[PDB]
């Protein structure tokens, strides 16, 4: 169904990057119609400038300043229900580092009344120029080779313990 | 004297034939609602015959004094009670409320007096109840202890609903309003919610508040102990229990599954096999007690014609040429299907005329061959002659198209294989007894089902039609009512199949809770006791270079060694427990994902480096002749194809993603390792050569009902729906396929199909498997009835008499087949026990030392240990505890401690809580004051006896359950943790059963049977575990429909060990299978994007779902039936070893 996954925080300069904003409704059976609103703070003081407004169908209204042509919608397409509002940056620069917020503005449709809600998800990304891989993809790759090598030495110690045991018991007979 | 004359009429055997025709014509006039006014005299003529029988019996037995001796024979009490109450009706009714008509139904019990032999059966059906007294005390003690626990745990939880928040008699008129509750589409109860992070959550804009009406009609809740007695009685009998399972877990949360695992085991499965083993011990003693008493034109050239035809008949290769010609007829009918070309259709018209022409020409030669005098004497030739006649009657019509059950009677030629195949000969002998030697015990069964159809009709049938609108929102009658005769028969037939709770709610709503609990529980107790007896009766009459070698020697001692085996058994379980984490939440958690990707390469190195260590140690030929070592070799070889091709080449497409789903079989390595799983597997494998005899009959015998279904129902399940309002049109405007198809241009209209239908012999087999296990059978029956023709829109009750197709299959393909199946196993397990070196099956060698040391504990009894101390002050205390009236004091104080628990209720009073807290507080004081006056008086012997050890813990813990009530106020919220500590004062009640010897033997058998039953339970769990991982990888992303909600799903492993637990009781798998079966739009969507995953799509896979569920219904049926044999064969052994 719908799983809320957090976004990645390390971006690579010159490459592309995708910022996940997954907002799942509590009962997946209920109708809704949503839109959204992305705000972005630099490493500057305290501003949060609106950068886009994905309202509905394939129209996406954006472009105040600083980047036109390098932001693409990669969320839900042709639904109006939404539930996935992931932006996608082509050709990351060093001025895309900072703090992002997606504002989901749902409007639930019930059998007699309309109920307007709002969610905010906060995303903090970093532009580097050399992708550090992980920290659990270093420690677990070490611990695989450590466990494999220690388990063979647990055999070959025991294999040569018993091989010296049997030939010495042949000496006694 | 006229008295000497009336004896000659009484004994005269034509008079007993005249009372027989009197009743059987009265039983037709009871069998009709709204009789015409031809009946007023006919009601009196029957009274004219029964009163003459009473005069002819009093005048025959003697004088006016004899009217006492006429009433000495207690079957005459019912003959006299008939004519008295009829006369009251005649005089007039003091109160004409008209439930006195059902006393006239007591005339149908005069058949027990008339028909010879039916009196001695009712005198034995009542005799097998006498032995049932001990079990009935225990099975009502245990429904009442479990009802206390259930009440305590879920009191008030079922009323929780999901209420919104107000747009500004304020509060209580906002709660009461049904516009503020949340209803799912097409449902008439409100959605049920939970406070926890575990139970169900309401949508945004709603709040899970406790106030409401309750589920169903309010007959489901757990408050008021009398309702928690019924809510847990539909768990013992397992009627629709998976709705009461999915309502307490939606309220109280999924962690309350532990309640139902104990009740489905300890209540619904152990207590049923005490009722099944005590009727069988009482039958098989009453059966044995009778055999003890039984022992103590050219006529001379026409003989040239006759003699040469008799040479063809006697010699073989025509008898072998007929039994081949039967099997090619039944394999020619089976290849009929619905979307079928007229060219393929005219093959099967021509091909079945030919096969009729063989068996007619073969039949008329036999009339010429011997003579028509000797030919009709032996049995099979009479059977052949009816089929040849019926197949020519059906051919000879050639005009009527509303009579096509007659082309399904040529299917019965498959029983001519009975003489060759000696297991199909047994299944004819089982059917043959119930018309023959046990044919009076089927008469009784038939009579009883006739009576409860009539009693139920006259009590409840007039009120279904006047109180319609309390049941159905259409204000038409429902599917299952009692307003007619045939429908009240179909209710009584459904109760014996086991589904009694759901047509009871309609009745209670319609008439009242007093009568509907009284009739529908007297059907079920009396009727299942006669069905059970018939079943038992059928069984009991069924059976009557020098250093290379040193190196190898050295390795061998590693593999045999005890640490190396304990090391790998620990690595099987981590490899298995690592499969549980592969749910849809694995894109969300990144740390456990990269751990299990690198741990997966550690484990396939251990299970290679122990394979190669085992080739060297054992041998290359001692390895490949093991067939357990084969089973480990295939699993490792799969994990190399997936590991090498992960690196390079053909990497992720097609047959490598398909080898990824075979990763679910890694738990099968554990089956070789545990000694308990091997003793069970070696015994279930010892039963396969005899099981495959029976399973070939059930495939053969259900293929007749499958082809009979395709002849009747193929093509007749399609129907046209208004897509927006979502109900099907009436016949008045859209009767045809070619008239729904001219309404496709408005886009409001769709021509669809029932999912599980009869378009093939394959799909017949899956429609017959839902009717046979009684889950899913209602949608099939509701549409089989409605059906009209090949492309025609159904109508609501055209074709009403079909239900008998499903009635005939359940008696034959289920009851008789079941009987055939059980009788094979018991004669299998007796010869596998006599023959086997191990005396007892299903126990290991280490357990039989635990077994015999546990049999000694229940056989020892002292009657002089331990005199007491001698003191003046301290020694006067034990003087009264030792007397008999101390225990009688406590045992009656402890049933009043039970009734102070039973009267507790949700939302009772502030004054009532304060009283019961004061009464419960003094029962701590006395039950402690009996403990101190026993412990200090019996200085050392208090801790000695195992009963008194149980007493001493309860005395301590009951005070703990009182002082903690301030500590819970000191702690957090408490619907959750305050309750569970108070469950341990129900442990006071247990000390109550210490007294009954009869019950202390029934518990003992269970204890004795505990080690054997643990060995199969490990196996059942192992197979639940493999199917839970194979469903989690396949059957997530399936569209949320009928049985797949939002809590009970295959999305995770908590969700899918819950779905697979409920199907072990075969319950509710029809709704888990129903959204798997759809693929391709509409009803399913390909390309649905699931957010936060890469797996695009919505659809289920209908070929893998059918293989999933039908494997597990067959496999777990075979496993659970072994657990019935293990319990029942132990109760016999305890009574034998007395
Ligand atoms: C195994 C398959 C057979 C199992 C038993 C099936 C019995 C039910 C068979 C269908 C009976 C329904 C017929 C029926 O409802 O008609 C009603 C008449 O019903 C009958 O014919 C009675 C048939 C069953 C009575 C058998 C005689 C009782 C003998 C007692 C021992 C029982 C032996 C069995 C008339 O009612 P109506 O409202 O005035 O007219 C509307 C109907 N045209
Ligand atoms: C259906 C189950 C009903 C069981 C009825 C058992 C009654 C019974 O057997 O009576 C006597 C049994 O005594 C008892 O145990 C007391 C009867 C209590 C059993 C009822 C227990 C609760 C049943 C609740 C309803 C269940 C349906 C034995 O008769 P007797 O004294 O030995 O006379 C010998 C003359 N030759
Ligand atoms: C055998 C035949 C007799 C056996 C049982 C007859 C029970 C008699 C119940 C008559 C009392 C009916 C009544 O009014 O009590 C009602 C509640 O009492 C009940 O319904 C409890 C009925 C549960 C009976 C459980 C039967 C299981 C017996 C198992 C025996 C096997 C051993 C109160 O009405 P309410 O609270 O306002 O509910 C209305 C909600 N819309
Ligand atoms: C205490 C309530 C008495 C048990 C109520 C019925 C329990 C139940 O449904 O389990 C049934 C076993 O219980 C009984 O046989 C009822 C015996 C009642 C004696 C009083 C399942 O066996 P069956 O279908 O009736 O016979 C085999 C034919 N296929
Ligand atoms: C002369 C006419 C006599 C008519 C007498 C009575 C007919 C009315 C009786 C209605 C049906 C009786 C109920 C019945 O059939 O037995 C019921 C059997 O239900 C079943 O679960 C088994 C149904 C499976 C189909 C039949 C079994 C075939 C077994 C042979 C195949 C073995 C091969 C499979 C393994 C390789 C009793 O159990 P339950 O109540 O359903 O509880 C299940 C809990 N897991
Ligand atoms: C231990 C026993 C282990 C095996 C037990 C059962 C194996 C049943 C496997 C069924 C084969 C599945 C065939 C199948 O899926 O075909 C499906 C259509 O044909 C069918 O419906 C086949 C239905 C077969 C149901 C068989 C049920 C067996 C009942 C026998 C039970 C006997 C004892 C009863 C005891 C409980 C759909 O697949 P498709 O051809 O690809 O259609 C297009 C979909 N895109
Ligand atoms: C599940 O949790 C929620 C929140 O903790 C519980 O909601 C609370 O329910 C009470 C009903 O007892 C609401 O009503 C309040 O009660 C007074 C009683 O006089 C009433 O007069 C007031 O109008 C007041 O609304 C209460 O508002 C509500 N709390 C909140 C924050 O909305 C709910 O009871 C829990 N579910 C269960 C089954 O316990
Ligand atoms: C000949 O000597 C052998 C002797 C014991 C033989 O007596 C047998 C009498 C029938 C009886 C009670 C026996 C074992 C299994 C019992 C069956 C288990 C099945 O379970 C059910 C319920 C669940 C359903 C799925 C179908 O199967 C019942 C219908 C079936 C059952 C209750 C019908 C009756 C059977 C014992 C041993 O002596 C030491
Ligand atoms: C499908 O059903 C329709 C209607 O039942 C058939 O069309 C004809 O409809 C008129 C009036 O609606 C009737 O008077 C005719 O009797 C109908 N024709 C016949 C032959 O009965 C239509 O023929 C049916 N189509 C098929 C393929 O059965
Ligand atoms: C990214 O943008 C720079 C402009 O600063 C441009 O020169 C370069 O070609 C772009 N690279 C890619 C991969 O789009
Ligand atoms: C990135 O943003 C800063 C902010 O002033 C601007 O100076 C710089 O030119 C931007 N980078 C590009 C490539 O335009």
């Amino acid at each position: 169904g719908c799983v809320e996954v957090d976004s990645e925080t390390e971006a690579v300069y010159g490459m592309t990057f995708k910022i996940l904003c997954i907002s799942c409704k509590r009962r997946s059976e209920t109708n809704a119609e949503t839109f959204t609103e992305w705000t972005f703070r630099q490493k500057g003081t305290e501003e949060f400038v609106k950068i886009l407004r994905y309202e509905n169908e394939v129209l996406q209204l954006e472009e105040d300043e600083r980047f036109e042509g390098r932001v693409v919608w990669n969320g839900s397409r042709g639904t109006k229900d939404l539930q996935d509002l992931s932006i996608f940056i082509t050709n990351v620069t060093y001025n895309h580092s900072g703090d992002y917020e997606c504002h989901v503005y749902r409007l639930l449709f019930f059998e007699n009344y309309e109920h307007n809600t709002s969610v905010v998800k906060k995303i903090h990304i970093e532009v580097v120029d050399k992708a550090n891989r992980d920290m659990a993809s270093i420690v677990s790759e070490i611990m695989m080779y450590v466990l494999i090598v220690v388990l063979t030495i647990w055999l070959v110690a025991e294999m040569i313990y018993c091989y010296k045991k049997i030939a010495a018991a042949t000496e006694t007979a | 004297v006229v008295r000497r004359g009336a004896i000659k009429v009484l004994i005269h055997a034509l008079f007993s034939m005249f009372i027989m025709i009197t009743i059987l014509t009265n039983c037709v006039f009871m069998t009709m609602s709204d009789p015409p006014p031809w009946s007023k005299n006919v009601e009196y003529t029957f009274t004219g015959i029964y009163t003459f029988e009473s005069l002819i019996k009093i005048l025959a037995r003697g004088f006016c004094v004899d009217d006492f001796t006429f009433l000495r024979d207690p079957w005459n009490w019912l003959d006299f009670s008939v004519i008295m109450m009829a006369y009251l009706t005649e005089f007039v009714d003091l109160g004409n409320i008209s439930a006195l008509r059902t006393f006239r139904v007591l005339r149908a019990l005069k058949t027990i007096t008339v028909i010879p032999g039916l009196k001695t059966i009712v005198g034995a059906l009542i005799q097998s109840v006498k032995k049932l007294s001990d079990v009935m005390i225990l099975t009502v003690f245990c429904l009442s202890v479990f009802a206390l626990v259930g009440l305590q745990l879920f009191m008030g939880n079922l009323r929780q609903k999901c209420v919104r928040w107000p747009p500004p008699f304020d509060w209580d008129a906002y709660i009461s309003d049904e516009g503020n509750f949340y209803f799912l589409e097409g449902s008439n109860d409100a959605l049920l919610c939970g406070n926890s992070s575990d139970a169900g959550h309401c949508p945004e804009g709603y709040e899970c508040i406790k106030t409401g009406r309750n589920p169903n009609y309010g007959y489901t809740s757990y408050d008021t102990f009398s309702w928690a007695f019924l809510a847990l009685f539909r768990l013992m009998t397992q009627d629709y229990w998976e709705n009461l399972f999915q309502l307490t877990l939606r309220a109280a949360g999924k962690t309350y599954m532990i309640f139902f695992v104990v009740i489905i085991f300890l209540g619904s499965f152990y207590l049923i096999n005490l009722i099944l083993a005590v009727v069988a011990m009482a039958y098989a003693e009453q059966n044995e007690a009778t055999l003890a008493e039984d022992k103590e034109n050219c006529c001379a050239p026409w003989l040239k014609f006759k003699n040469i035809i008799h040479l063809i008949v006697m010699d073989p290769f025509v008898d072998l040429g007929i039994t081949i010609c039967i099997v090619l007829n039944t394999l020619f009918m089976a290849m009929e299907h619905y979307p079928m070309t007229e060219h393929f259709d005219n093959v099967l018209t021509v091909g079945n005329l030919v096969f009729t022409g063989i068996f007619t020409a073969e039949m008329v030669l036999k009339l010429i061959a011997m003579d028509p005098y000797e030919y009709f004497q032996q049995g099979w030739n009479i059977f052949d002659s009816i089929i040849v006649t019926l197949s020519l009657v059906e051919l000879g019509l050639a005009n009527v198209q509303g009579l096509s059950v007659l082309r399904s009677f040529r299917l019965l030629r498959v029983f001519k294989l009975a003489k060759s195949w000696p297991t199909l000969n047994m299944l004819i002998k089982i059917i043959g007894n119930s018309v023959g030697a046990l044919g009076n015990l089927t008469l009784v069964l038939a009579i009883i089902v006739f009576i409860f159809a009539v009693v139920g009709m006259q009590l409840f049938g007039k009120s279904y039609k006047e109180c319609v609108c309390k049941i159905a929102l259409d204000c038409n009658l429902p599917r299952w009512h009692m307003h007619d005769f045939f429908h009240s028969f179909l209710i009584v037939f459904r109760i014996l199949c086991g589904e009694w709770i759901e047509t009871m709610w309609d009745c209670m709503e319609v008439a009242g809770q007093a009568m509907c609990l009284t009739v529908f529980l007297m059907v079920m107790v009396i009727g299942n006791l006669v069905v059970l007896n018939l079943f038992l009766a059928l069984l009991l009459s069924s059976f009557s270079g020098k250093k290379w070698w040193t190196l190898r020697r050295a390795c061998f001692k590693i593999v045999e060694h005890n640490w190396f085996e304990t090391f790998i058994v620990f690595m099987i379980l981590l490899s298995s427990g690592a499969l549980a984490f592969e749910d849809i939440y694995i894109e969300q958690r990144r740390v456990i994902r990269t751990i299990l990707e690198y741990a997966d390469k550690v484990f396939t190195y251990i299970f290679i480096m122990e394979m190669l260590l085992k080739w060297v140690a054992y041998g290359f030929k001692v390895y490949f002749t093991n067939a357990w070592c084969w089973l480990d070799f295939l699993i490792v070889d799969v994990s190399i194809i997936s590991l090498v091709a992960n690196w390079l080449g053909y990497s992720e497409l097609g047959p490598i993603k398909s080898l990824r789903t075979l990763r679910a079989l890694r738990p099968l390595r554990a089956l070789s390792r545990f000694e308990g799983m091997r003793v069970v597997v070696n015994a279930l494998l010892g039963a396969i050569p005899s099981i495959m005899n029976v399973l070939l009959v059930c495939l053969i015998f259900w293929l007749i009902f499958s082809i009979m279904g395709v002849n009747l129902f193929a093509g007749k399940f399609y129907y046209c729906i208004n897509t927006t309002t979502s109900e099907r049109f009436d016949i008045s405007e859209v009767n045809n396929k070619s008239e729904c198809e001219s309404l496709m241009h408005t886009g409001q209209v769709r021509w669809l199909n029932v999912k599980v239908n009869y378009d093939n012999v394959g799909l017949g087999y899956l429609s017959l498997l839902q009717v046979a296990t009684f889950k899913g059978w209602m949608d099939i029956m509701y549409a089989a009835v409605d059906s009209r023709e090949k492309e025609e829109q159904p109508q609501y009750e055209v074709n009403l008499y079909m239900y008998l197709y499903f009635v005939i299959f359940i008696i034959f393909g289920s009851f008789f087949t079941l009987n055939l199946f059980i009788g094979v196993i018991i004669d299998n397990f007796n010869q596998q026990k006599k023959k086997l070196g191990g005396k007892d099956i299903f126990m290991t060698e280490e357990q039989k030392k635990y077994y015999n040391a546990m049999k000694k504990l229940g056989s020892k009894k002292p009657q002089k240990p331990i005199p007491r101390p001698q003191n003046k002050i301290q020694g006067m205390v034990y003087d009264l505890v030792t007397k008999q009236a101390f225990d009688i004091t406590i045992m009656i104080l402890i049933c009043l401690n039970m009734v102070t628990m039973m009267v507790e209720t949700d939302n009772q009073s502030q004054l009532k809580v304060d009283i019961l807290y004061n009464i419960n507080m003094i029962f701590i004081i006395i039950f402690t004051g009996e403990c101190v006056l026993k412990m200090l008086a019996l200085r050392q012997y208090y801790f000695t006896v195992g009963w008194n050890i149980f007493d001493f813990v309860v005395v301590i813990l009951s005070i703990v359950g009182l002082a903690l009530s301030d500590l819970i106020q000191k702690y957090f919220v408490s619907p959750t943790l305050f309750r569970v500590i108070r469950l341990a004062r129900i442990g006071r009640v247990l000390r109550l059963i210490r007294g009954a010897k009869g019950i202390r033997t029934l518990l003992f058998a269970l204890m004795m049977s505990l080690p054997a039953l643990f060995n199969i339970g490990l196996l059942l769990f192992l197979v639940m575990f493999i199917y839970s991982i194979f469903g989690m990888s396949n059957f997530a992303y399936v569209k949320k429909e009928s049985g797949i909600d939002d809590m009970f799903n295959f999305e995770t492993f908590g969700n899918s060990i819950i779905c697979l637990f409920e199907i072990t009781t075969s319950a509710g798998w029809d709704g888990l299978l129903n959204p798997i079966l759809n693929s391709g739009p509409p009803d399913c969507d390909p390309n649905l994007e699931n957010p936060g995953t890469s797996v695009k799509g919505d659809c289920g896979n209908p070929s893998i779902g059918i293989c999933f569920f039908c494997s597990y219904i067959i496999i777990s049926f075979l496993i659970v039936v072994n657990m019935y044999i293990a319990i029942i064969l132990e109760n016999f052994n305890v009574a034998t070893e007395e």
